[PDB]
Order: C-alpha cells, then structure tokens, then sequence
C-alpha cells in the first residue's frame, strides 16, 4: 500500500499524465488509419457500419 | 481505496486529496479501455507462461 | 561433543552408526525458535544485546511432531550438538542408528515428501559456516540416495551456487569415495593455545566456543565416567 | 508536513555473521600486523640496497619465497584476507575459508585479536528525520557536514523538528545567520550563531523566520569501541581500494562514500549494535588490504 | 620425468587433493599436537621450519 | 548594504592566561612525550602477550603500579594536564593545579617547552565581511571551504565587497560559472573560473551580472609556528574526545566543530598574536589526551 | 541546452619537461629519504640530550656540519630540490639546476627511481559536462564533495546528461531525495537513494521532475601509480607550503587549491598520461619540501 | 544525420565465466607446453624413423600408452582441453569438467600460470560511429584495414565525424586524394595523404569536397597483456579449427572472422577488461589445441 500510494502520488516513478495521453493519441491515430484502410477496401458506407465515429471515449 | 490513501497522510484534508487523485486516474483509464473497442483494433490478452514438463526444484 | 569432535567423513559416518536416535532428541522442554530476544552480555556493553533464536544453537528447542521434525533434530545434533524436543516418537525408532534412519528402509520413515530448500530455511542456513553447511549437505545426500531423488539433491544445489561449491565429494552406497575423502569438518577440537576464557556476541558464537574450551576436560575424563555405568548392564 | 533524512542513513544492507569468533579475529589481527611489516620491509630494502629484507618479510606472509618470474600475490594469506572482506559485507556472500585455513594463519605471529581495547571518532552526521510545516522547503545535503537549506514562504514564522537521533555523542549546529533553536517544551533563547546539542535530548525546534534561506551546517562526533591497530587514514584507503577491485559487488546491498557513513548508517539500523561489532572488523581488514595491497599491486 | 619408482618429489605440492585443499601445520603446532593420530589419517603438510 | 560574516569567525572567547610559562609549556610537553609512549607499550604488550610493558609505561605516567579492581585513569598526570586544558580554553575556567604539581611532573622526562621550533598549515577561510548592495542576497557556509551564494534581482550588475582579514595568506576563489574579480580602484580583468589571491592586497570587488546566482568556493592556507611534536592528526581527535567528556562546557565560551576553527577565530580577534600563542599548548595538551585515554579506555 | 562544468578541470596548464631521467627521479627519491631521516632525528634528539642523531642527518643531507649562529637552510640539496618544483609546474620556469649538479647529489644514497610500483586514491570528482534543458537551472560547487543543484521551473520532467569522464574508477551518487538515474538509451529504475557507476559505462541521464529542487553529490575514486614512499598526508602540506612560499608564482599558470586537484585536472587533459608522469615526481618532490622545511624553518 | 558502425563491433556476447581461477590458469598453461612438446615429438619421430619419441610424449600427454588399432584422440587432456574452450566461448555453454580433474592434469608441469606478463598488439581498427550529414552517404568496409568511401551530393562541403573509441592506441589514415582532418576545436590543416592519430584525443571531422569519392583506409595498433608463451600464428589458426570442428556454435553467439575482431569486439563492450581477461585464457587454450590436433588428426 506504500508503494501504491507512491504511483499515484506526484513523486511517482511514472508519468502518468504523459503516458496517458500518448495512448489517447495513438489511438485516434489508429481510428484514422482503419477508417481510411476499410474506405479503400469497401464503400464509406460500409466502413460506417463497422467503425462508427460517434464512439470516442 | 481507503488504505493507499490513509498510510502516509496526516490530515483529513490530506486524505480526501488522495481519494479524489486516485479516482481521478481511475476514471481516466476507464475512458482509455471503451477507446480500444472503438480503434477497429484487436486488443491483446494477459498470458501466463509455464514450463511444458515442470520440475520440483 | 562427541560428534563435534569428528573432523572426516569416515569418522563421522562410524559415529552415527553407533549412535541411537535417542542421543539427537532433547528431553528438555526449552524455547520456541524465531524469537527476537534481548540478551545480556555485560563484558561488551552495558545495555541488553540484541539477537534471534534458531534451531542450530546449543541449546535444546521445542519440535514438532512430523517427520520434518525429526529430520531437522538429527541435522541440528550434528551441526549444533543438542536435539530438539519432540515428545513419545516410539521405542523401536529410538532404538534404531542415526544412521539407519536416514539410509535404511527398515526403519518405517518415509521422507519422500521433504523439500530441502525449506528444511535449510527453517535451519537458518544462512547463518551455518562452512563446516556446518558441509554436514548438513551430508545428510541431505544420505537422505536423497535412500529415495531414489538423486537428480533432486543435484538440482537444488545448482539452485544454490555457494552450497554447491562446498558440495560433499561422495556418493552413498560407493565405498571408495568415503575412503579417499579428504573433507575437514571438525566444529570442536583441541583449542589452539591462543583461545581464552572469554565470552562471545552472538548466540551461536558463544555456545560454540563452550564446546570448544570444554572440549579438553571431556576428552580426559569421558572414558572412566562412561565405562563407571557401562559395566554391569 | 514533510519529511526529510540522510540519504546514507536510509536501508542499511544485513551484514554477514561469519569470521567473527576468536579466532578469526586474531587472523585479521595477524594479518594487519604481518602487511605493516610487509611496507616496512620494501623501506628498509629500498634503503639498504638489498633484497634481504624483503625476502623476509614476504616468506613470512605468503609462505614462499620471491621470484622473479611468479607474481607476487601474497599467497593464500592474500586470498583468505580478501574472502573475509566480501564476507563481512553482506550475508549473501559464499564465506567459503575454511576453519583449519584460518586458525593456522592465526598462529603465524601473537596478538589478543581484542576489538575493544581503544576508541575511535566517526565524524558522520545523522539526521534522522527533519519535519518541516507546509509552505517550507527543506533540503538536506552532505554526510560529513550536513547543509540544511530551508526557505519559509508562509505568513508568519514556522518551526522545524530536527532528530538527531539517540547515537551521536554531540552535534554542533552553526547557521549562515543567527537563529533560534530550543528544545521541546523549553523557551526560545536569543539569536545566536553557534548552538553544540546533545542528540539524547529530545528533538530540536527551530525558529525560520520568514525572508532569506536559513542554512546549518551540522558537525557530529560519535565514539565507537576500536582495537588498538585501528588507523582510519588506512581504513578509508582499504574502503576506496575494496570498492574499486569489486570485493563489494553483490547483489542487495548499499554502498556509501566512506567507511564512515558505512559505520554509522549500520549503527542507526533498528538493533544496531549487532552490525557494529562486524563492522569494526572489516574496517581492521581492510586496513591489512591497503598496506598489503600497496605493497603487492596486482 | 626420471623414471623413479614411488618418486617421493613432486613438481610442486599440490594445492588440492581430491577436491579439497590440503591442511597445513606448522612444526611447532603439529610437535604440541596429542591428537596426531587423527590427523595422519588424512594427510597434511609440514612448514615454518628447514 | 547588507553584511555577512562567517559563522566560526564570530566573537571569540578569552583565552585563559595561566600556565603559560616555562615551567607549564615542559609539562605539556613531559605529558605528550609520556602518553606516547603509553600507547606504544599497550600495543607491545598486545604482541608480546605480556603486561610487563604497559606496566612499566603506566608506572612513568602515573607514579604508582596498576592494582586490579581499581581503574587506570592516569594517576595525578591524568588530573594535572584534563584541568590545565579547561584553563586553556576559557578564562572563566579555574586554575586549581598547584605549582608544586607542575614542577614535580616536568621533572619526570628530559625535554624542551619550545613551541616555536616548526609551522603547520591551517584550512579555515576567513571571511570578515561581506559587503552587498540592496537588491542582492549573500550567504555564507562551511569553514574548511567556504561557498558563497549570491543573486541578484536588480535591474544592473552588483557590486559585492569581499573581506578577506590580513592573517591568511593565500586564498584561492573557484566559481561555479567564470566571474570577475578585482582590487579596490582597478579596472575589471576578464571572467575567469579561479582567482589566486593575497590577502593583504585588500578589498575585492566581485560583479554579480543578473540572472543565475554565482557561488564562489574558498580555500584559505595560513603558517602558525608549532612544536616539532604536533601531529594535526591527535590534536583533531583530542579536540572532539574533551568535547565529548565535557571538559569546554564552561560558561560564556563558544564552541567550535574543529580545532582548525577554534585557532583561525581567535587568531582574528584582538590581540591576537597572544592568543594564538596559549592555542598553541592547547593542542598539544589536547594531543596527549588523545593518545592517553586511548590507551585507558571507558566503556 | 546550457552547460555545466567542473572549475578545476577547466584549462590545464603545460607540466614542465625537464628532470624526468632516470637520475633526476634517482635526486627526487634521495632528497625523500634523507629528508625523512631529519624530520625522525629531531624527535630522537628531543628523546635523549645529545644532537649528535641531529648532526649526523643534517650533514648528509646538506655536507656541512651543522653551527650555531647560522640560519641552517640545507645546504646545497635545499637549493636544487627547490628549483626541480619550480620546473615541474610550467614549461615557462626555467631549469636552472645542472645535470652534473643532479646526479652528485642523487650518489648521497642508493634508491631506486622507480616512481610506478605503487599506487594511490585521488577522490577529486572530475563532473566533465552537465547538459540541461532550456528551462532548467543547474549549479556544481566543490572538488572533493561535489553538488549539483537542478531546478525545473517547465510543464513537464527534463532529462539531464551526466559526463563523469573515463579516467574515473567509481562514482558514488547521493541525492536529498530519491531520483531515477540511467544510462543512455536504457529505461529507468525505481527512485533510489543512492547510485554507484562506473564512468566508463557512459553518459548518465536523471530525471528532473517539477517542483523543489533535487541535489546530488558526487563522490570519486581514480586510482594513480605513485612510488611506494608516497603520503597523501605529506604531500598535500607540501603543496600548500610551495604555494605559500610562492614558487609557483609564474605567467600563464593555474591555481589549485590541493595536488589532487592539479593532478585529476591534468589526467584529464590531451597528453594525460604523460602529464599525470610528471605530476607524480612533483608529488615526492613536495613531500620532502615539507619534511625539510618543517625541520629547517627559514 | 546518418550513423555508421563498423559490423565486427556489434553486439558482443557474453563470454563464460567459468575456468577462470588460478588453477584453471595453471591447467591451460601445462597444456600448451604440453602440446609444443607433442609436435615437437611428431617431427622427430619422422627424421629418426623410430616411434620411442612419440610414444613418450604422447603418455604424458594423454596418460595412456599409445596403441596401434586405437584412435590415439589424446585421451583426458583432449577432452577437458576441448570442453574448456566451449565454456570460454559463451556463458550459455555448460561447463562440464570437474575442478578435480582440472586440478589432476594441472600438475603435470611446472607452469606460473601467470596471463599478464607479457604484451601482444592486435591490428583491428574499431570504428564506433561516422556521424554525415544528409546529403552524404559513408560506407564502412573491411575489419583489419577499413575502407571509408564518403561522397558529397550537396551544394556544399560537408563535416564527417569520426569516432575510434579509446582503447586502440595509434590510428593510421591514407586517403586516396589528400584530405582535411582535424580534431574538434582545432584548426584545418593543408590536405595531406596521410594521417597519425591518437583515439584518445576526440572526435576527428574530415572536410569532404563536392567534386569525388573520397576513400579513406584506417590502420589501427592495440596492446593487450598476454602471456610469454602467446603466438599470434598459432593462436589464429586454432580459431578456425575451433570454428570448423563446431565447439563454437551455441544459441546466441556472434560470429568472428578472426581472433583479432573477436578480443577487439569484447574489449569495446560494457566490462571490457573483465571480458578481454577470459579471452586471453581462450587465446593460450586455442594455441594448444592447433598443436595437439595437427599432431593428431582426429
């Protein structure tokens, strides 16, 4: 329990706010990258049906 | 929750601010786990690995 | 004393031949191990000393009453020189050699299921010099060659690089190996003049260091007092 | 409220339990009194012109004569005295010499092996725990001297706890200005540059006042029971060549700037005595590995 | 090298027999020595004399 | 302005004015000469695994034969030379040692009260004052090198005086980033990292440019004569044993962590010159308490 | 990126090149030796009544008989060993001493000029380099403790770089608070109090995370083959003297405030091995100028 | 920018750590001169048309006699002498000789078992990086002589930074035209054909002209301390033999096309003197096993 206060504290040995935020991104990033992948592959209405843009966070 | 945040602090005030930190990064990781269904990506598993034959020693 | 005194392999195999499992159990009810204990040594300090009991001092310790009791009494005996107390073990097993009770069947022991790195443990191997680490691995092998677990003793001391490189040089059931062993593993033996009548820190050390400076008076006048209730049995 | 202590005092690594019986200790006695020879010897035939003198000395502690075309390495004294060094460390070191090894190096010359027959002064200051209210910063640097840098960024003046611990003998605390310092419970006196402290008397509250950083600088002088061969010119030596040839590089310990941090941060673990027993064998030891050494590079 | 039978020289002494190092005794322990019978049975080398 | 000072340099205490003639300066001298060679027996008889020798050291000193059950503490020397050194350090401390025990105990070994034959080196860094205008802050630390911290909030370059005192005689100044430097009245040189300086040259004018503080590290050197038998050594480790046991816990003294410290201040203090010259017999009186009560320890 | 670097390592001055021979190091190692001889006589003079142990070490050393009304210099060998220290500094102090002159005075007494046999500990820290980011303020102060004071005033955590050299054997990092140091593109460990690192491994990079400042002090250990008669005790007094009797006191030098210094600043430098040569005779030359003058006051 | 390293430098493996104390030392001492005598004995027997020279050697050698209708594979000697080298070589080999056995054949011979006496001097040039800019392309070629082949495509004359390490000793650049090198901070000589250069002093920048290639060939001298016994010829064609017979081949090892790239590769990784010490002890076991294979084929 000392230990995990410690991570969470400001002191702790991970940024936490730094590698969160890279996550977040990383992962549009990869949103755009499938998106614009399944546009080539079948129609924008199809890749409508299976990667909805509404749902972000 | 309640024991990370009350080993080290000595003032309630002092412990309200741990609970309220820790929940805060609590709720931000949630946000990151729904993000990962919506990338049109897989998402890897936790894995453990075994020796096939173990032995005692 | 006796078995302390003991500084080859062949000498100390010879003495747990004739030694009963009798003289390795304690009839004193003594202390529970793993204690954290303030002890006084007034010649070095004012205040109280502090120190941890263990199994492998001088002094004789409750036991328990499973096999891994006895098998821990019978190392702490050759490593230490006291036996611990484990209460109403049975006639016929004390009547048996130390010996035959750790390389025999006909005991009726079993000690398949031992494991050695817990029985080091509760040991405080850690603590053992090399002498003392040298004759417990000697029991171990003994042990290992009775059950067929060979490959395990060879395992757990590559686990183990330190142990592994005081490893004992014999292999039971092989007479020509405990013939040309060279080991030194003599705990006590006559004192180099230099020893004093001092006391010792540590528990372990002290205790030792009885044995050590009595060793001289015990080997005078053990033959008479012994054969004074040998004759006439 | 934070918190702040000696970087040297925190997590002091076990030591080992072995090689300090009675006659171990002769052997490091033997062994000290055999490499002083060794440096005396070198001198003498230097100055002399011939070799006679250290042929001597170096039969008498390596068993062997000198030769040209061998290294010299000191022989299995050499080797036994650097085995007991890593021993003495830690508790996970193999502490592999035998007992017949070692009661015969101890036969080589006549001493008591005695490790309480003298005193020694450790000059390292423990500050244990300094607490210090909020809106403060409190910095704490240095072993030998310790500088307490402390800035009050508050309203109104603030008051910091200093533990010295129960161990040091005396501490001086000197400030960069004048300050106020008093026991608990005990009315302040006048500001005054120079304050000489008994750490077994409580914990110490000084008066920061608001404006310019208060600096300290602290000065501690602790006794510790020492043979009479103990030299710490010598031992310090021994301590900065043992890290340097890696007879201290094992797995879980600590290492510290000096012998002397190493002492007293042994001393202020919870039961300290034990280690501080073992430690002024080692510091012995090591002093037999400076002369040696110095005499016998490898 | 000489063909001896039984050569009692060696080229130097050995430093371990059989896996462990060989005692060593000084003359003036092993002249005070009542337990030398023990201590033959194993074998050991004499020094600290000509 | 603002003004800074060393800490150690600060209102040194009287020194006593007792036995400071011949015949005490042979005592001191008889009392270190004898404890060595009290801690020379007590290693011989270590190796001899004989009493004889510490015996026939302890019966020089002390004029009696040690008897078990009763505690070698050094006989009358012993009493004689822990009072004389409380005399040396304050003038408040009596003098309570006869002068029929001071000639008897100089008579006990062949030597001379000289005090002046050699010199030794002392480390402490004077610094009188330091002198700083309005919007700059100065902070001084440490003794055997002393670090002075200085910022600078206003709108130009500072001007920051340094006094250095006229006993030193060589300091050597080391900045963390290059700095200028330069006497009274003299034009400014270029910005150097070290500065080799004389004390009597005078004041110095240090310009501290605005933005990063500069911190200036000094190290100070100066000669006072000693006796042939001083060793910097004991007289450092005697210094903090007499700490310890009490023997500078008088009133109205100021207490000192090193015996560098104790004879740089009262060098710089009035009169001076007859101060430095008691300090002198105090260090080796301290000298011989050191290596005597090694040899005769107390739990 | 700013910059941050040692004092003392900055701007090596040339050694000089002469009385580097064998028979000038042959002079350097008599005049140690005859040099200690006087020092031990006076003690023994004292001992007894008689100056005749005195006499004898004053005429060796100086070939004159000791007399009363005369200031006792030492003779010719306190002139010529006085003028070698001035040469060993700079290459701009003249050699004035002759050859002839050298080699009489170095028959006095059969030593060896073997200055290499031995070895000794120098602990100045040799911090080469400290590169920081834009918005952080970093300060380094001391030789033989060295402190570095890092502040972040940015958003987010900098990264600075650590250059210790590679002469340096071991490095001992203490931080007032614990900190996360790792080599170069390497992930960092857990916050720890203390570090020890071998310079030779690389550039370090410690995490500097927003708010109060973190300081870490360094200590060092660079070992350096001496003759075997060496004293860091009496060689550092003798460097302070020569300071102080300005003999070294020459055009474009500089200045030190202990031989360890001068000689870590010079290993450091391009030609560091040979120079660290010749710093080492300057070594034993210093130690007998502090042993005859402490004899011979003038 | 683009970095370029020279292939035999790369990623170094671990070398065993087994067979490394005195008496192992010993054991590989007695078998190289127990191998030069089995040779020698081979010659011999062919001029003088009588098998009694061989037969002796090879039973000291082998500790059986020889026998017709046997392999004659050198019996015990043979094998530890072969599963030594497999240890050396990675510390994923498994060490298989009992230290009895070691001991019992080191007694055959007197030998110092000493590896430090004497020096030999290594002809591989380690080129850590090449730093260009972007417009020029650095290609790196060759092991023992280098070949560098830089061109310019950009508007301007172009920086090339070389880095030689600091373990070699003397670097020798040819170019194919003259060209400009300096070292950092220093002024840009006239164009020369040749260049001596010390690695120690810094990073060297080469000025490349718009107009051609340019080539530039490194030489390079290292001193590493080997035994007295050491032979370059000797040691090398055991390498091969070694590679050929596949006592090399384990499961994550690095490759060599000589002994030379394989000490040079070791020395520049991390614990480079600790790992060139085992593969000096290699070497000498290598040399003995070129003697004792060709003496007999197996």
């Amino acid at each position: 329990h000392k230990y995990h206060h410690l991570l969470t504290s400001q002191n702790s040995p991970i940024d936490w706010n730094y590698h969160d935020e890279e996550m977040h991104k990383w992962l549009d990033s990869r949103k755009t990258t499938n998106y614009d992948a399944m546009q080539k592959k079948d129609g924008t209405v199809i890749a409508d049906i299976h990667i909805p843009k509404v749902f972000n966070d | 929750v309640i024991k990370p945040a009350a080993v080290v602090a000595g003032t309630s005030t002092e412990l309200i601010g741990n609970l309220q930190a820790i929940y805060s990064r609590l709720r931000s990781h949630s946000d990151i786990g729904f993000k990962k269904a919506t990338v049109g990506d897989v998402i890897p598993n936790s894995y453990m690995i075994k020796p096939v034959n173990s032995t005692e020693y | 004393m006796d078995v302390l005194s003991k500084g080859s392999l062949k000498e100390l195999l010879a003495h747990l031949e004739k030694t009963p499992l009798e003289e390795a159990i304690s009839y004193r009810i003594g202390t529970v191990p793993y204690q954290n204990v303030l002890i006084s040594r007034n010649e070095y300090y004012n205040q109280l000393y502090p120190d941890t009991t263990s199994l492998i001092d001088g002094v004789s310790r409750e036991g328990q009453r499973n096999v891994n009791g006895l098998i821990m009494s019978i190392i702490s005996y050759v490593v230490s020189g006291s036996g611990h107390y484990i209460p109403n073990i049975g006639f016929m097993l004390l009547r048996r050699s130390i010996l035959d009770i750790l390389t025999k069947h006909d005991t009726g022991l079993v000690t398949n299921n031992l494991n050695y790195g817990i029985i080091a443990r509760n040991l405080t191997v850690s603590k053992m010099n090399c002498e003392q680490r040298k004759r417990m691995l000697i029991c171990f092998k003994l042990l290992a060659y009775k059950d067929g677990n060979q490959n395990d003793y060879e395992i757990y001391l590559n686990q183990n690089i330190p142990l592994k490189q005081i490893a004992p040089n014999f292999i039971p059931g092989d007479m020509r190996t405990v013939i040309h062993n060279q080991d030194q593993l003599a705990i006590v033996g006559i004192p180099a003049y230099r020893l004093t009548q001092s006391t010792e820190l540590s528990i372990r050390d002290d205790n030792a260091k009885s044995y050590k400076l009595g060793y001289v008076d015990w080997y005078n006048s053990n033959s008479f007092l012994r054969e004074r209730s040998e004759f006439n049995l | 409220a934070n918190r702040a202590t000696s970087a040297f005092l925190d997590n002091p690594h076990p030591v080992g339990v072995n090689y300090v019986d009675e006659g171990s200790r002769q052997f490091v006695a033997v062994a000290e009194l055999l490499a002083s020879k060794l440096i005396d010897s070198s001198r003498e035939s230097d100055e002399s012109n011939s070799d006679v003198p250290f042929v001597q000395a170096y039969s008498k502690f390596a068993d062997d004569n000198p030769r040209h075309l061998r290294v010299k390495t000191g022989g299995k004294m050499a080797n036994a005295l650097t085995n007991v060094i890593r021993s003495y460390y830690s508790i996970n070191a193999p502490a592999i010499v035998p007992q017949v090894e070692i009661d015969r190096l101890a036969s080589k010359a006549t001493v008591s092996g005695d490790m309480y027959n003298s005193y020694a002064i450790f000059n390292s200051v423990p500050i244990v725990e300094v607490l210090s209210p909020a809106r403060t910063t409190v910095s704490i640097v240095g072993s030998d001297r310790a500088d307490v840098t402390m800035l009050n960024t508050g309203a109104g003046a603030a008051n910091i706890t200093f533990n010295f611990g129960q161990i040091a003998e005396t501490v001086i605390l000197k400030g960069s200005v004048p300050f106020q310092l008093a026991r608990l419970n005990q009315p302040m006196p006048a500001a005054r540059f120079t304050y000489k402290l008994r750490p077994l008397d409580g914990p110490f509250i000084v008066v920061l006042p608001v404006g310019n950083p208060l600096v300290i600088s602290a000065t501690a002088a602790t006794r510790i029971q020492v043979p009479l061969a103990f030299n710490k010119a010598l031992v310090e030596s021994g301590f900065q060549t043992a890290m340097n040839d890696g007879l201290f590089d094992i797995q879980n310990v600590n290492y510290y700037s000096s012998f002397d941090e190493f002492i007293i941060s042994q001393y202020h673990a919870q039961d300290g005595i034990n280690r501080v027993s073992t430690c002024v064998i080692l510091g012995l030891a090591l002093q037999a590995y400076d002369q040696m050494r110095r005499a016998l590079p490898v | 090298r000489f063909g001896f039978r039984d050569s009692p020289f060696c080229t130097s002494l050995p430093r371990t027999i059989m896996g462990n190092d060989v005692r060593r005794i000084s003359y003036n322990v092993f002249s005070m020595m009542e337990d030398i019978d023990d201590v033959i049975s194993e074998g050991f080398i004499l020094y600290d004399a000509y």
